[PDB]
């Protein structure tokens, strides 16, 4: 099994534009959205068909109540931050929690918060402590670390509960999450050599250019982009040397398979 | 700083009668709950309110409804009372829901007894029995005994009053009442209590002792059609004076 | 399904040590709580465990083993005020509390100078009942219910005279029957051989 | 307050071929805060039937979105994506370079 991850995001906005929600929660398994909640619908709903098909309505009813509570909690926490920052206008508060089940069987777990899109508090579940980036976060860190039981609870959720949920969701969406669609890879000229791949899943791919069997600071890497049909595409370019002849080859690694395209 | 305040403490109801339990918390908590506790099983959740402005059913919602009136108050409504709803009801609150280590804070509890007919509701008969002279001479102590008998349902509070002040030292009351007819399902109850003082305190002829049983029963709106007296909420007491010789 | 089990009742002696067990089979685990509930009163929070190990808190300690799905509440140097029901509860994966049925802890007082006796109390002029008091017996004595339907016998009760630092067990029997006598009131109970029966 | 400007990338779902039905994608990522307006352009005119994914969250706290519409590319018609954001003084147009 490849490496898989489960993460939940929260976004809180203090003075949102008339239509925009003030609170949004979205869960992900790898790059796939699985659940969503916002202050407008006030309902937790599936965002993947294999989630809706495998979780009974009582599951969505229960987490709808929980998220309504977490929504209020987020608003209170954001009100506290912006008052202590002495900030006016609209500001954002974000939370991200989740875990990874690595290929070798090991696990990672993480939990952190952001204010205006910048790191604010980062949890260390081994030392059972919070890393604060400024004195507003330092005040929050002191209050959170005074509740030792909450630190222990989050360590257990990250290391045990989160991994248990991930394995459960992985089986639900096995046909989607554990499949392999190999990339279609080509090369053309535009003066630089462009190596292009498309139609592949999972999105994790490694493309690079090699010059005479040596990999070179001289490569421009494109972003892995969603194609819209569940597959992804990527590219990588390198500039040609007109003063000397060199063997250029594109190297693509994807899902345990290596590919080499020699440029004639 | 009162914590969780729920009312009433006791209530007898006839099958089909409406009832509302009140609950308030002054701890600025967001989550509130309503539980019922029955013998032989764990607390069962009826309804809960994760935060102000939302409520949902628990494990046993049938026969009940709730209203999260505001952040402080969470009322439980019995629309058509049924005998199976005879239970002790507890309201609780927590700072939040879904925080893992947050504990619950409970209210004092509300004891409800739902009956098909009110014709078996009786106040207690209360009597005091003065210490044995043999005990006084053998142990230099004197034990008064108080018997509250024939009451139904088990909605009583017994207290001792020495010289006009309530006392608890030297007092022991049965934690559970006694079924006078254990076989019958609607058996009336008996309750005993003892107050033990020194012989010298009992032998002061100006010391006054009083047993007092608060009974919770019918009210003005309850219909009564029996030939005996209406068993309303009332205080029944009996007294005794210290004996020199 | 989701299950939580703890013993119905436990009895120990004042000053000793008692261990109240709680095993759970739940879908997920977010922590185990212990609550104390005195008779006729509200439960109050005692302890919380979520990781493995022992956590001390005064005379009380709580232990947790996640792999075994097992926890105990440890009470040292037992006092009479520890008499109560102890409720164990587990938060499942969806943060819903599963409640055990509770363990009733009964504490036997240490009676240093036992003086078992059955006394006849004085009649009340407002009652037809005759009342008998079995008192000052050792905590190993058990009081049986009556086999006569017109004789009423209560279980033993522990009273504390604070001023004298003195505790004693007692049980009450009463009846309005003509044959009722305190010499035969507790005949259905196994009472100490040296029980004092003062003359009538 | 560090506001991050959106990165805009316009591309087709498949390698494009004239006369063959395809999908034009506009992937907008890396921006903060989350309010954003995106329009797909056909010869300078806004396309009406245009779909978009829900707002998405990245690990570095920025957001991303995928705007797309079905189309048949021809040699004559030019396509683009117009994005507006708090970090932009005026809408920024990125043309689809095939
Ligand atoms: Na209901």
């Amino acid at each position: 099994m490849r490496t898989h991850s489960l993460r939940y995001f929260r976004l809180g906005v203090s003075d949102p534009i008339h239509g925009v929600p003030e609170f949004i929660s979205v869960g992900y398994v790898d790059s796939h959205p699985i659940t969503t909640y916002d202050s407008v619908t006030r309902q937790k709903e599936p965002r993947a068909p294999w989630m809706a098909e495998n979780l009974a309505p009582d599951h969505w009813e229960r987490y709808t109540q929980l998220l309504r509570g977490w929504q209020q909690m987020f608003k209170v926490e954001l009100k506290r931050l912006q008052r202590h920052y002495n900030h006016s206008g609209s500001h954002t508060y974000q939370r991200m929690i989740g875990c990874e089940l690595l290929e070798d069987g090991s696990t990672t777990g993480f939990l952190q918060y952001a204010y205006d899109g910048q790191d604010f508090l980062i949890f260390n579940k081994d030392t059972l402590s919070w890393l604060a980036v400024d004195n507003v976060a330092h005040t929050i860190k002191q209050a959170w670390e005074a509740n030792q039981h909450e630190l222990l609870y989050q360590k257990n959720w990250l290391e045990e509960e989160c991994i248990a949920w991930l394995k459960r969701f992985l089986e639900y969406g096995k046909d989607t999450l554990q499949r392999t669609e190999p990339p279609l890879v080509r090369v053309n000229r535009k003066t630089a050599l462009f190596c292009k791949a498309h139609g592949f899943y999972p999105p994790e791919i490694y493309m690079t250019w090699m010059k005479n069997g040596e990999e070179i600071q001289e490569i421009d890497y494109g972003d892995i982009l969603p194609s819209g049909d569940g597959t992804y595409q990527a590219w990588a370019s390198i500039e040609l040397d007109p003063q000397s002849s060199n063997l250029y080859s594109c190297h693509v690694e994807h899902s345990g398979v290596h590919m080499v395209l020699q440029v004639p | 700083n009162a914590g969780v305040t729920q009312t009433p403490k006791f209530q007898v109801l006839k099958t089909g009668q409406s009832m509302t339990l009140q609950c308030a918390q002054d701890m600025n908590h967001n989550s509130m709950y309503w539980y019922r506790q029955d013998p032989g099983m764990g607390l069962r959740l009826i309804y809960y309110s994760a935060s102000e402005g939302t409520t949902d059913k628990g494990e046993v919602p049938n026969g009940y409804n709730v209203s999260r009136l505001n952040k402080r108050e969470f009322s439980l409504r019995l629309e058509s009372a049924a005998p199976s709803q005879t239970s002790v009801y507890f309201c609780a609150s927590s700072v939040w829901t879904g925080e893992g280590s947050g504990e619950l804070f409970f209210g004092e509890g509300s004891r409800l007894t739902v009956l098909e007919d009110l014709k078996n509701v009786f106040p207690p008969e209360v009597a005091v029995f003065e210490p044995s002279e043999a005990e006084i001479s053998h142990t230099q102590k004197a034990t008064l005994v108080c018997l509250a008998t024939g009451f139904y349902p088990d909605h009583v509070e017994l207290s001792w009053w020495v010289n006009g002040k309530e006392v608890h030292s030297g007092v022991c009351t049965d934690p559970q009442p006694l079924k006078e007819q254990p076989a019958l399902n609607d058996s009336r109850y008996a309750l005993s209590s003892r107050l033990r003082v020194s012989a010298t305190f009992w032998q002061n002829p100006r010391n006054h002792f009083r047993c007092q049983v608060q009974f919770y029963g019918l009210s003005e709106n309850d219909e009564w059609t029996q030939d005996r007296a209406k068993p309303v909420t009332q205080i029944v007491s009996a007294e005794a004076w210290g004996r020199a010789d | 399904g989701q299950n939580i089990d703890q013993p119905t009742e436990m009895t120990a002696t004042e000053g000793a040590i008692v261990q109240i067990n709680c095993t759970y089979q739940t879908s997920g685990f977010n922590g185990l709580f212990w609550y104390q509930q005195h008779a006729g009163e509200a439960p109050t929070f005692l302890s919380y465990n979520v990781l493995d190990g022992l956590e001390e808190k005064g005379r009380f300690s709580s232990f947790l083993s996640r792999s075994k799905g097992y926890s105990y509440l440890l009470l040292k140097e037992l006092q009479m005020k520890d008499s109560a029901s102890y409720l164990c509860a587990v938060k499942d994966s969806n943060y819903q509390l599963i409640w055990g049925a509770g363990t009733k802890l009964i504490i036997k007082p240490d009676i240093q100078n036992p003086d078992p006796a059955v006394y006849q109390l004085r009649d009340s002029k407002s009652s037809d009942k005759s009342v008998c008091l079995f008192t000052d017996f050792d905590s190993q004595t058990n009081v049986s219910q009556s086999k006569d339907s017109d004789v009423y016998i209560t279980d033993k009760c522990v009273l504390d005279m604070r001023s004298m630092d003195f505790k004693s067990n007692s049980a009450v029997a009463w009846s309005n029957k003509s044959d009722f006598a305190c010499a035969n009131a507790f005949n259905n109970s196994i009472i100490p051989e040296d029980t004092f029966f003062p003359s009538p | 307050m560090i506001q991050r400007t959106p990165k805009i990338q316009v591309y087709s779902r498949h390698p494009a071929e004239n006369g063959k039905s395809n999908f034009l994608n506009c992937y907008v990522s890396g921006f903060h805060p989350s309010d954003i307006e995106v329009d797909l352009l056909k010869n300078g005119e806004r396309i009406e039937k245009v779909e978009h994914s829900d707002l998405s969250f990245s690990k570095d706290w920025s957001f991303y979105l995928l705007y797309y519409t079905e189309f048949t590319p021809t040699e004559k018609d030019e396509y683009a994506c117009r994005v507006n954001h708090v970090t932009l003084s005026q809408p920024k147009i990125v043309k689809w370079d095939r």
